[PDB]
């Protein structure tokens, strides 16, 4: 697939010998549209209008590939579940991206977005008290809660609802917030301001408890995760696009890391029984990660929400902070006798 | 066993009465249960 | 001038053996590259590996990207810094092809020096597990070489997609592959059948390899295998109270149980969905030969009765057996199996055993045919009959004595 651009030269202004076509933004979109969707998925919402994901089925081999893509052993970790809540992101990905531009973006924004300048801020999965299972089919709905601009750029929080097809109920809620860095707007204004929390009705407070010291390698190439997740962004694959965006290299998918640190919290504090235990997880990406990376994670036990332990995770490659993560985990199941 | 064998926690309540049926469970966890399972015996009195 | 080959031509016969999975292949492949002064084969083998994947009309969507260029990993490993983890390299997808390449490169090494002599003649070519693959096209024309690596790429791929390890624990440590020692094949299957009575059809353990008389290998789901591990321990302990009563029929058994480093169940029904897919993977390639269907079943589902096969080619009276398998596996497994029946076995790509191969005088290692020491009859001047043994020969008397009492 090809990407074309156009220039125009007026030399009356010597300091501005080159001025290039204003159709760039719209021209960039048509290029991404061909590659991304290939008109394969089709629904035609405006950004406010709901984005629907038709139908989704989870094969046992899609369970294996993901659990095999991110693995932990040396720390006595045993992943168990039909569908890890991390697997939600693979289903909702192609729909979320469609909301990144629109007429509402045309009204209040210049509609100037470099896709290479796209930055993932936060990702979280909130459960409706239902957990994902075997062969039952899923159908997902994506909505943009707000379209915001910041001092550092344009931000689009996206809400996602995952539903079981056969049963016809909403299982989980997925939250994503993306950052394009060039834009301003009258739609939603933020300077430094954004906030999110995992909250529960009944709570207990605890003291800091060191649980595990984790060692996690980054994959050699980012293409394996790109295939499964459905993220084809050339930043993580092509070196020419990564260098053009002014990056340290073919940056590891933040989404892979998200499932990487999670799988540990899944198995460690979660113990040989993760499946009914973690009812939610949140992930903040502090810094960029190159492939072939030895990263050290540390999960601690902080406090209690709704009878579920909260677990805080910090990430370091050498001195650099990488991921800030926090999870709600049920305790190891208790049997009482009087 | 029919519902899966993954980690279980056995807690006894009533304060000082807690060591008894736990010690009953403990010795029981030994003899038939030799299968090497991860099990936690906890007492309200002792293990608070 | 290779005496054995020269022996092989006029005198004693020979048989080729190929090792299977669990061979610790990479370090052998790394050394084989470093010990190789001739890269000629590796040029075509690398290109055909690239080629054969592209035209594939079989599904193979997940497999091709997760496949890796063999030339790059080697040169990386030769810079001494780069290499993925053993856990990644041991996975069937990239491991199964790599094992064959090590074996194929092992074929070429001997073929470099003595080919005119070191050409074809075995009596038979046999293999173990995935080793049966490299056996077939070695007996076929040279254009079929990558087809092994091609099928191996397909074998480990579907096997991985169908069933892969979902958990492991440092204790034991617990794999899909388990081995018990000292216990009868009947007794092991008994405890197997005793345990399999308590579990569902989806995860039964079964007997995969019978390595010898009292040494076997049972395989299945790691968790269920760990359960079988429990019963054998209880019996071991209950029989301990027996042995310490100082009674022989009432004595403890002293078996040896401990798992293996193999990452995935082989020769089990858990791979049953893999056979079909693999079969189509071959026909969509120029790999078409009528044994691709039979090899798969033998490797993926059907067990391997090993002792009986290589013995069968052995009882044909073929004196020599070589093994081009990684490290060397199945070369030494076979030796105490046959032992003193006249067979002897040099590990191939092993420098010590290859020193035999290349010389006129260092060649004829032929293990002792116990029948050689079989007793004989002797006559004497006064005409006494004497039964001849190593004892009688010295003493000059009957091979019988009244012990000190």
């Amino acid at each position: 697939i090809e990407i074309r651009f156009t220039l125009t030269d007026v030399v009356r202004s010597g300091g501005a010998p080159i001025v290039e076509v204003d159709d760039a933004a719209t021209a960039m979109r048509a290029v991404l549209a061909i590659a991304a969707g290939v008109e394969g998925p089709e629904n035609l919402p405006k950004v406010v209008d709901n984005t629907a994901t038709v139908t989704v089925d989870w094969d046992p081999e899609r369970v294996a590939d993901h659990t095999g893509v991110t693995a932990t052993f040396g720390a006595p970790l045993a992943p168990t579940l039909t569908v890890v809540p991390d697997a939600l992101v693979g289903r909702c990905w192609p729909a979320v991206f469609a909301a990144i531009g629109s007429a509402a973006t045309e009204a209040g924004f210049p509609v100037i977005e470099g896709l290479l300048s796209l930055v993932h801020l936060d990702h979280a999965a909130r459960l409706l008290a239902e957990l994902p299972k075997e062969p039952a089919e899923f159908t997902v709905t994506a909505k943009a809660s707000a379209a915001t601009d910041t001092e550092v750029g344009r931000v689009v929080p996206v809400s996602v609802e995952v539903r079981n097809a056969a049963d016809g109920a909403l299982l989980a809620t997925l939250e994503e917030r993306f950052a394009i860095r060039g834009r301003t707007g009258a739609a939603e204004l933020t300077d430094p301001v954004r906030a999110g929390g995992a909250i529960s009705d009944n709570a207990t407070d605890t003291p800091r408890r060191r649980r595990r010291d984790v060692t996690v390698g980054a994959p050699v190439d980012m293409r394996p995760f790109a295939v499964v997740s459905g993220d084809h962004n050339p930043i993580h694959t092509d070196r020419a696009a990564a260098l053009l965006a002014g990056l340290e290299g073919p940056i590891v998918h933040g989404m892979w890391l998200s499932a990487a640190a999670q799988h540990v919290v899944t198995a460690t504090d979660g113990k040989p029984v993760p499946p009914a235990k973690l009812i939610g997880w949140t992930a903040r990406f502090l810094g960029m990660v190159k492939p072939g990376d030895q990263v050290d994670f540390r999960v601690d036990r902080v406090g209690i929400d709704v009878g579920a332990e909260v677990l805080e995770v910090s990430a370091r490659i050498g001195s650099e902070l990488v991921m800030a993560a926090t999870a709600r985990l049920a305790a190891p199941k208790t049997v009482y006798a009087f | 066993a029919a519902g899966g064998l993954g980690v279980e926690r056995f807690v006894e309540i009533g304060v000082k009465s807690a060591p008894t049926v736990a010690g009953l469970a403990t010795n029981t966890l030994k003899l038939p249960e030799y299968s090497h399972s991860t099990v936690e015996v906890l007492n309200s009195e002792r293990d608070a | 001038a290779h005496a054995l080959v020269d022996r092989l031509s006029a005198g004693e016969p020979y048989a080729v053996a190929f090792g299977g999975q669990g061979s610790a292949w990479l370090e052998t492949l790394e050394e084989l590259v470093s010990s190789a002064g001739i890269e000629s084969e590796l040029a075509t083998l690398a290109g055909e590996a690239e080629l054969l994947l592209e035209p594939v009309a079989s599904e193979l969507v997940v497999v091709r990207p997760i496949g890796f260029e063999p030339l790059q990993w080697v040169r990386a490993l030769a810079a001494e810094e780069p290499v993925p983890s053993d856990k990644q390299l041991t996975s069937a997808a990239v491991s199964v092809p790599g094992v064959l390449l090590t074996q194929i490169a092992a074929v070429r090494a001997l073929a470099r020096q003595g080919m005119d002599l070191t050409a074809t003649p075995p009596v038979a070519v046999a293999g173990h597990s995935q080793g049966v693959l490299a056996v077939q096209a070695l007996a076929a024309k040279g254009a079929k070489d990558v087809e092994l690596l091609a099928l191996a790429q397909l074998i480990g791929a579907a096997g991985t997609l169908v069933a892969r390890r979902r958990g492991i624990t440092v204790l034991g440590d617990r794999p899909p592959m388990v081995s018990v020692t000292n216990a009868d094949p009947e007794r092991i299957y008994e405890l197997l059948e005793e345990f399999s009575s308590d579990v569902r059809t989806v995860l039964p353990p079964v007997l995969s390899i019978r390595n010898g008389r009292r040494s076997v290998v049972i395989t299945g789901t790691p968790e269920q295998l760990s359960r079988f591990e429990l019963y054998c321990t209880q019996i071991a302990e209950k029989e301990e109270a027996e042995r310490k009563n100082k009674l022989r029929g009432g004595a403890v058994f002293a078996p040896v149980f401990d798992p293996v480093q193999v990452e995935v169940g082989f020769h089990t029904p858990r791979l049953s969905d893999g056979i079909e897919i693999v079969g189509r993977w071959a026909e969509t390639v120029g790999l078409d030969v009528e044994l691709a269907k039979e090899l798969t079943e033998s490797i993926l589902v059907r067990q391997v009765d090993w002792v009986d096969e290589i013995t069968e080619l052995h009882e044909a009276g073929a004196r020599w057996i070589l093994d081009l398998g990684p490290g060397d596996i199945l070369t030494r497994l076979t030796a105490p199996v046959i032992r003193g029946l006249g067979i002897g076995i040099v590990p191939a790509a092993t420098r010590g055993g290859q020193r035999n191969l290349f010389t006129v005088g260092a060649v004829p290692e032929v293990a002792r045919p116990w029948s050689s020491y079989a007793p004989t009859v002797v006559k004497l001047p006064d005409g006494s009959v004497k039964l001849e043994t190593k004892f009688t020969r010295l003493t000059g008397r009957s091979p019988i004595l009244l012990a000190g009492m």
